[PDB]
C-alpha cells in the first residue's frame, strides 16, 4: 500500500517510457528503495547520535551519502541533492 | 480488398452509424427556402430542424430498402428510378 | 506548491519526512533532510533504470524485467559492487 | 425485483464485423 | 530399427537357440516376423531384444523352475500370454484409413498405400501401408473410409445459424438414422426437448437418471441436428476419459457412417491427427465430431478454438463447477452456436454452481445470486428457489427410472455400522490427543480430519503399524495366514466385509468395491490376492488400454473376477458394470451425489436384477457427521426439484 | 516405500545443472553428497531464524517476509 | 532450476525438527529456492576457480571444504 | 397512497387527472386509471428489459436510443405495435441481403 | 528526460 509504483512509473516514464516494466521489476524496484533507504537513515542515525545531535540535517545525509555510496555516484548524488535543495530553499 | 468490398464496407459502416448523414446547413438552409414559400419570415427552432432532417433521412432509408427490394426482384443491382417510381406507387404515394 | 514540486523532486517528501519520524532515526529531522534524501533517492533509481531500459531495450523487449535489471546492475561494477549482496528474485545468473 | 414472464428466444446483439475473405 | 517382439518360440543356450517374433520401427504391426538373434544380427534397438531375454529367462524361471508358483498362478501367466498376444493380433488389424496416397519404390513401380490406424491402438502407430492386405482384411474399413473421406459433413457446409431459430415440438418416432438399438419413450422425449430447446435456440441441461441413456440419447440428438438442422460443421463432445471409448463404440454402433474422431495421445498422434485427420489441404476440417477430454483441450486450446464449433457437449457436466475453473475459461474462449450439458443430477453442492452453469448457458439470462441464498430454512429463499425452479423447468430434463422404466428392478441400500478395533481406538485416541511420540512411533498433525479419517478406515495406513502389529502378534508375520488374521482383525468394517465377501463368495454374487483411498484400495487388493480372490482393480493410474480390457473382461460373462475395486474419483464415473450385482463403499465423500453416481455404475439400463448397496460406517467417528452434511445438500437438491 | 525424499530430492542432474550454471566443467562423483550437507547446513541456518521470528509473531504460518529477514541478515554476512 | 516439491519436502522435514508444527506461505518457499540456488551457484564458480588454480577440470570435495572455510567461516 | 395501495410506481393521481382533463370521457370509473397505470407501467418493464439486455451486449452502462431500436426491432410484437414508429438517433437493424454478398 | 550525470562504459545488453 505505502509503495512507491507510481513514483517508479513517474520516473520510468520520465527515463524510459518506452519501456514497460513487470510486476516483479516493479516489486524489486521497491524493494530496492527501502534498502537504500534504510541505509542511509539508519547511517545518518548513528552519525548523528555519535555527534550527540538529535536532529539530522541536510549535512548529516550529504556526509552519510558519501561514506555509503561510490565515488562517482557520491558526488553526482551531492551535486543533485544540493541543486534540490537549493531549489527548495530559494524557492 | 477485392472491389465492390468498398460497398460492403460502406454497408456495414453506415449501418453501424446512427448518426446524421447529410450535412445539416445545406438542409437548414433548403427547409427554410421552402417554408419562405409557404409563409414568409419564419424563425425555427434548432429542434425543429433536427427532428425534421431525422424524419426524412428515416423516411430516405426506407425508400431505399424498398427499391432495392424491387430491384433484387428485378435480378438486378442496379437501382434504376423506376423502381423508385414502382415502389412509390405500391406504397401508394 | 507542494514541497516535491518546488523542488521539482518526484517523490513523496512528505512521506519520507514523516517516514523520518516513523522510524525514531531522530527526534528532530531538519527541513531539507527529507529533500536532499528525495533528491538522490531519485537520481540513485534513474541511473538503474537507464541501465535497465536499454538491457530491456537490448533484448527487444519493452519489458522491464528482473533479468534486464540483473543484467543491468552486474554490468556497471559500482552498482554491482554496491549491490553485491543483493539477490535478485527470477535473476539469473 | 422486475422480471419478464412471457415466452421468449435467445437473442443476442452484435454491431461488429469482419472482412475475413475480402483481402 | 528394433521394435519389440511380439512372441518368442525356439544363458547363452537362450542367446543361441530361440526365435522371436520381431517388430520393426517402421513398418506396421502386420509386418512382424520370426526371426533370430544371429540372422538379425547387431541392428540398432537390440537392448529391446535384451530386454526380451531377460523377460523369457524370468519367463521361464516363474513357469518352470520356482517350484512355489501356484496352479492359479500359471493360469494367471497363460492369461497375460494369451490376452497380450490377441491384443498384438488386434494391432494386426487396421481400423482406419485415414488417407491414401500412391508412392514410387525403390524399383521405379509405384504403390498405393493407404495411412492405416489399427485397432486398439492410435496415429503413433499409424502409418502408410499398401492397400493390397487393407482390402482383404477390412473391405468394411476400406468401405467406412470412403465413406468418411466424402460425408460432407465439414465447417465450410454450414453458415452462421444465430439470427434465426425455428420451433420445434415434441415428437413420438424411432430415430431414422440409428442402428444401434431401440430407443424408448424416455430417450425419444429426450431428443424432442433438446430439438426444441434448440429451437427457442437455447443451451439447455440433460439430467435424467445416470446410466438412462443420455450417450444414445446425446448421439441421437447430434444425428438429428446434423441431419434435421444441417450441423455440418464441427461438434465437439467433451468426455470423461474412461468414457471416451464407450461413446466412440457408441458411435460405431448407434451412427457408424458418421465421420468423427477421437482426440488423444502424444504430440506426435496429435499433431498427425491435426494435420492428417482435420486438415484438407494445408483449412478445412475433415471430421463432423471431435471428441476429447477435459485436458485435451488444454491440450491445443486455441488451435481448437481457431475451429467455428456448432456444439458442444459435455458429459458429466458437474466437471463444470465455477466460471474460474481452467476449462470453464477455455470452454468460454471457445465460442459455439449450442452447448448441452449432460449429468443425471445437475448440481453436486450448491447454488452457485448451478448458476455457474446456467450462466454458461445463458449468460447473465438469469436473476440467481448469493443475494437470494440457501438459508437452510427462509421464506424468501424458498420461495425464489421455487421461482428459479419454474425459471429453469423449460431448460432441464430429469427422470428417474421409477418415472422411466419400472423393469428395472431397484437398489437396497444399507448403512453398516461398524465397532473400532483396539488399533483403531489406539489411534484416533492418538490423534484426539496430541502425542508426538505416537508420530514418532509411527508424523503430521497439520489436518488432523484426515489423519484420523484415514486412521479410522485402516491404520495400516501407518506403515510401521504393520510391522508393530505383527511383531506384537508375532507370529503374524510369520505365515501368509497369520499376516491375513493379523490384517484383516485391524478393523472392524474390514472383518465384517470379510465375513459378508465370504457369505457372497458362497453366494456367488458379483460386487463392486468403492473408496476414496487408493492406498485403502491397494491393502484391499492384497487382502484378495492372499485370499486367493479372483479380481480387477481400477483407479485413475492405470492407462486407456489395459483399465478398457479390464472393464470389457469383468463385463463378460465368463469372467471369474468376481469382484471389481474401484477408486471413486475414477472409477466412480460413467461405467456401467452390469455384471455386478452388489455395491459397498467403504467411505461416503463429503459429496452425495459422487456416491449416487458410484451407484449408477452398478445402476444402469443394463441391470439385469435388483442390487443390494452397503456403506461401512465407524461407530461414533466423524463420518456419521460428513453424512449429514451430504444429506443436507441433498436437501438443497430436494429443494430445487 | 523405504527412501526419504529430504537427501534425495536434490539429486545428481539438478546439481549438474547448478554446476552447468555455475561453469564447472566436469565434477567428481563426491562431490553431490558435500553439497548435500553444505545445503543442509545452509538452509538450516536460516530456517531456524524463520522459526524464531515466527515465535516472536506467535503465529502459527510463517510468511516470505519472515524468509526475507532472516535471509537478509545471514545472506549479508553469508 | 531446483525442483519446488522435494525442495519443499525437505524444508518442511527440518522447520518439523524446530517447531514440529508448522504452516508456510508458497512465496517463502520460493525465497528459500531463489536464496539456496544463488547460494549454491556463487559456491560452485568459487569451488571452480579453486579446482582451476589446482589445475584440475575436475572439481574435487577438497576444493568444496577449501571454499566454504576461505569464504563462509 | 393510492399507487402504494395498489403497489404501483406510476402516478395514478397524476394520470387520473389527465382522465379528467383530457375530456375523454364524462365518468371516470376510480377503477379505470389503476388498471392503466399497471398495464403501462408493465408494458415499460419489458421494453426497459430488452433495452437493457442491448446495452449488456453493447456493453455500455448507459442505455441510449440505438439500443432501444434494436431491442424493439428485435422483439416482433413490439416492431408490430411500432410499425410506424421512429427515434432520433435510432437507425436500421444491421442486416445484408444475402444475394448482395459473394 | 530524468538525465543521467554519470559518464559510463556503454554496454550492449541483447
Ligand atoms: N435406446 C437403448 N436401447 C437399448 N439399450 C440402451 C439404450 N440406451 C442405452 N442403453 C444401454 O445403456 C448403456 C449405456 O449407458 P448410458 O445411458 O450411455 O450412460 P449415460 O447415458 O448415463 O452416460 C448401454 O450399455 C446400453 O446397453
Ligand atoms: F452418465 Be451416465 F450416468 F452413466
Ligand atoms: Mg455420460
Amino acid at each position: 500500500k505505502e509503495s512507491y509504483a507510481i513514483y517508479v512509473y513517474k520516473v520510468l516514464k520520465q527515463v524510459h517510457p518506452d519501456t514497460g516494466i513487470s510486476s516483479k521489476a516493479m516489486s524489486i524496484m521497491n524493494s530496492f528503495v527501502n534498502d537504500v533507504f534504510e541505509r542511509i537513515a539508519g547511517e545518518a542515525s548513528r552519525l548523528a547520535h555519535y555527534n550527540k545531535r538529535s536532529t539530522i540535517t541536510s549535512r548529516e545525509i550529504q556526509t552519510a551519502v558519501r561514506l555509503l555510496l561510490p565515488g562517482e555516484l557520491a558526488k553526482h548524488a551531492v551535486s543533485e541533492g544540493t541543486k534540490a535543495v537549493t531549489k527548495y530553499t530559494s524557492a | 480488398y477485392r472491389p465492390g468490398t468498398v460497398a460492403l464496407r460502406e454497408i456495414r459502416r453506415y449501418q453501424k452509424s446512427t448518426e446524421l448523414l447529410i450535412r445539416k446547413l445545406p438542409f437548414q438552409r433548403l427547409v427554410r427556402e421552402i417554408a419562405q414559400d409557404f409563409k414568409t419570415d419564419l424563425r425555427f427552432q434548432s429542434s425543429a430542424v433536427m427532428a425534421l432532417q431525422e424524419a426524412s433521412e428515416a423516411y430516405l432509408v426506407a425508400l431505399f430498402e424498398d427499391t432495392n427490394l424491387c430491384a433484387i426482384h428485378a435480378k438486378r443491382v442496379t437501382i434504376m428510378p423506376k423502381d423508385i417510381q414502382l415502389a412509390r406507387r405500391i406504397r401508394g404515394e | 506548491k507542494t514541497r516535491s514540486s518546488r523542488a521539482g523532486l518526484q517523490f513523496p517528501v512528505g512521506r519520507v519526512h514523516r517516514l523520518l519520524r516513523k522510524g525514531n532515526y531522530a527526534e528532530r529531522v531538519g527541513a531539507g533532510a527529507p529533500v536532499y534524501l528525495a533528491a538522490v533517492l531519485e537520481y540513485l533509481t534513474a541511473e538503474i533504470l537507464e541501465l535497465a531500459g536499454n538491457a530491456a531495450r537490448d533484448n527487444k523487449k519493452t519489458r522491464i524485467i528482473p533479468r534486464h535489471l540483473q543484467l543491468a546492475v552486474r554490468n556497471d561494477e559500482e552498482l554491482n559492487k554496491l549491490l553485491g549482496r543483493v539477490t535478485i528474485a527470477q535473476g539469473g545468473v | 425485483t422486475r422480471f419478464s414472464n412471457r415466452q421468449n428466444k435467445t437473442v443476442n446483439y452484435n454491431i461488429d464485423y469482419s472482412d475475413d475473405d475480402l483481402l | 530399427g528394433i521394435d519389440i517382439v511380439i512372441n518368442h518360440r525356439l544363458l547363452n543356450n537362450c542367446k543361441e537357440n530361440y526365435e522371436f517374433l520381431i517388430k520393426w520401427t517402421d513398418e506396421s504391426h502386420l509386418h512382424n516376423t520370426w526371426e533370430t538373434y544371429e540372422s538379425i544380427g547387431q541392428v540398432r534397438g537390440l537392448k529391446r531384444l535384451d530386454n526380451y531375454c531377460k523377460q523369457f529367462i524370468i519367463e521361464d524361471q516363474q513357469v518352470r523352475l520356482d517350484p512355489y508358483v501356484t496352479a492359479e498362478d500359471i493360469e494367471i501367466m497363460d492369461m497375460e500370454r494369451e490376452r497380450r498376444l490377441d491384443e498384438f493380433e488386434e494391432f494386426h488389424v487396421p481400423e482406419r484409413i485415414i488417407d491414401s496416397q500412391r508412392a514410387s519404390l525403390e524399383d521405379g513401380t509405384s504403390q498405393l498405400q493407404y495411412l492405416v490406424k489399427w485397432r486398439r491402438l492410435n496415429y503413433d502407430e499409424a502409418t502408410w501401408e499398401n492397400a493390397t492386405d487393407i482390402v482383404k482384411l477390412a473391405p468394411e474399413q476400406v468401405k467406412h473410409f470412403q465413406n468418411r473421406e466424402n460425408s460432407k459433413i465439414l465447417p465450410q457446409y454450414s453458415s452462421n445459424y444465430t439470427s434465426q431459430r425455428p420451433r420445434f415440438e415434441k415428437l413420438s418416432v424411432q430415430p431414422p438414422f440409428i442402428k444401434g438399438g431401440e430407443l424408448r419413450d424416455f430417450q425419444l422425449t429426450g431428443i424432442n426437448w433438446m430439438a426444441f430447446l434448440w429451437s427457442k435456440g437455447d443451451n439447455g441441461i440433460l439430467a435424467d437418471e445416470m446410466g438412462l441413456g443420455k450417450t444414445v440419447q446425446t448421439v441421437a440428438f447430434i444425428s438429428w441436428l446434423i441431419f434435421a438442422r444441417r450441423q455440418n460443421g464441427p461438434h465437439i463432445i467433451v468426455v470423461p476419459l474412461s468414457t471416451m471409448p464407450a461413446w466412440l463404440d457408441t458411435f460405431e454402433k448407434w451412427a457408424p457412417d458418421l465421420n468423427c474422431i477421437c482426440y488423444m495421445g502424444n504430440q506426435k498422434s496429435r499433431d498427425t491427427i491435426r494435420e492428417y485427420e482435420f486438415y484438407t489441404n494445408p483449412k478445412t476440417m475433415k471430421f463432423n465430431v471431435l471428441l476429447t477430454t477435459y485436458e485435451y483441450i488444454l491440450k491445443d486450446r486455441a488451435e481448437l478454438g481457431s475451429i467455428k464449433w456448432q456444439f458442444m457437449a459435455v458429459d458429466e457436466a458437474h466437471r463444470l463447477k465455477n466460471a474460474e475453473s481452467s476449462l470453464y475459461e477455455s470452454l468460454n474462449s471457445f465460442k459455439v452456436a449450442n452447448r448441452m450439458l449432460i449429468t443425471g443430477t445437475p448440481l453436486q453442492n450448491n447454488i452457485k454452481e448451478l448458476a455457474a452453469l446456467v450462466n454458461f448457458l445463458m449468460p447473465g439470462r438469469f436473476t440467481i445470486d448469493q443475494e437470494i441464498d440457501f438459508e437452510n430454512q427462509d421464506e424468501e429463499q424458498e420461495e425464489y428457489i421455487h421461482d428459479l425452479h419454474r425459471r429453469i423447468q423449460p431448460f432441464i430434463l430429469r427422470r428417474l427410472k421409477k418415472d422411466v422404466e419400472k423393469s428395472l428392478p431397484s437398489k437396497t441400500e444399507r448403512i453398516l455400522r461398524v465397532e473400532l478395533s483396539d488399533v483403531q481406538t489406539e489411534y484416533y485416541k492418538n490423534i484426539l490427543t496430541k502425542n508426538y511420540s505416537a508420530l514418532t512411533a509411527g508424523f503430521s498433525l497439520l489436518n488432523i480430519m484426515n489423519e484420523l479419517k484415514k486412521a479410522s478406515n485402516h491404520p495400516y495406513l501407518f506403515d510401521n503399524a504393520e510391522e508393530r502389529v505383527l511383531q506384537k502378534f508375532g507370529d503374524g508375520k510369520m505365515t501368509r495366514e497369520n499376516v491375513l488374521r493379523g490384517l484383516i482383525m485391524s478393523s472392524g468394517k474390514m472383518v465384517l466385509l470379510d465375513q459378508l465377501l465370504t457369505r457372497l463368495k458362497k453366494d456367488g454374487h458379483r460386487v463392486l468395491i468403492f473408496s476414496q483411498m487408493v492406498r485403502m484400495l491397494d491393502i484391499l487388493g492384497d487382502y484378495l490376492s492372499i485370499k486367493g480372490i479372483n479380481f480387477q482393480r481400477l483407479d485413475g493410474t492405470v492407462p486407456s488400454a489395459q483399465r478398457r480390457i479390464s472393464i470389457d473382461h469383468f463385463n463378460s460373462p465368463d469372467s471369474n473376477d468376481f469382484v471389481f475395486l474401484l477408486s471413486t474419483r475414477a472409477g466412480g464415473l460413467g461405467i456401467n458394470l452390469m455384471t455386478a450385482d452388489t455395491v459397498v463403499i467403504f467411505d461416503s465423500d463429503w459429496n452425495p451425489q459422487a456416491d449416487l453416481q458410484a451407484m449408477a455404475r452398478a445402476h444402469r439400463i443394463g441391470q439385469k436384477n435388483h442390487v443390494m448397496v452397503y456403506r461401512l460406517v465407524s461407530k461414533d467417528t466423524v463420518e456419521e457427521e460428513v453424512l449429514e452434511r451430504a444429506r443436507k445438500k441433498m436437501i438443497l437438491e430436494y429443494a430445487i426439484i | 516405500k523405504v527412501l526419504r525424499d529430504n537427501i534425495q530430492g536434490i539429486t545428481k542432474p539438478a546439481i549438474r545443472r547448478l554446476a552447468r550454471r555455475g561453469g564447472v566443467k566436469r565434477i567428481s562423483g563426491l562431490i553431490y553428497e558435500e553439497t548435500r550437507g553444505v545445503l543442509k547446513v545452509f538452509l538450516e541456518n536460516v530456517i531456524r531464524d524463520a522459526v524464531t521470528y515466527t515465535e516472536h509473531a506467535k503465529r502459527k504460518t510463517v510468511t516470505a517476509m519472515d524468509v526475507v529477514y532472516a535471509l537478509k541478515r545471514q545472506g549479508r554476512t553469508l
